[PDB]
């Protein structure tokens, strides 16, 4: 998941707005 | 914008960050 990619990758402030209400 | 390592509670500040009032949902892996 999310969570997982940024951590063991990286991840954009784009991906994480797919996590908001 | 850059792409971000983040772990833990790091990963939760920027959620915080992003979506601010809107609220998010942290959904880690079992
Ligand atoms: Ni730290």
């Amino acid at each position: 998941g999310i969570v997982e990619q940024c951590c063991a990758s990286v991840c954009s402030l784009y991906q994480l707005e797919n996590y908001c209400n | 914008f850059v792409n971000q390592h983040l772990c833990g509670s790091h990963l939760v500040e920027a959620l915080y960050l992003v979506c601010g009032e809107r609220g998010f949902f942290y959904t880690p892996k079992a």
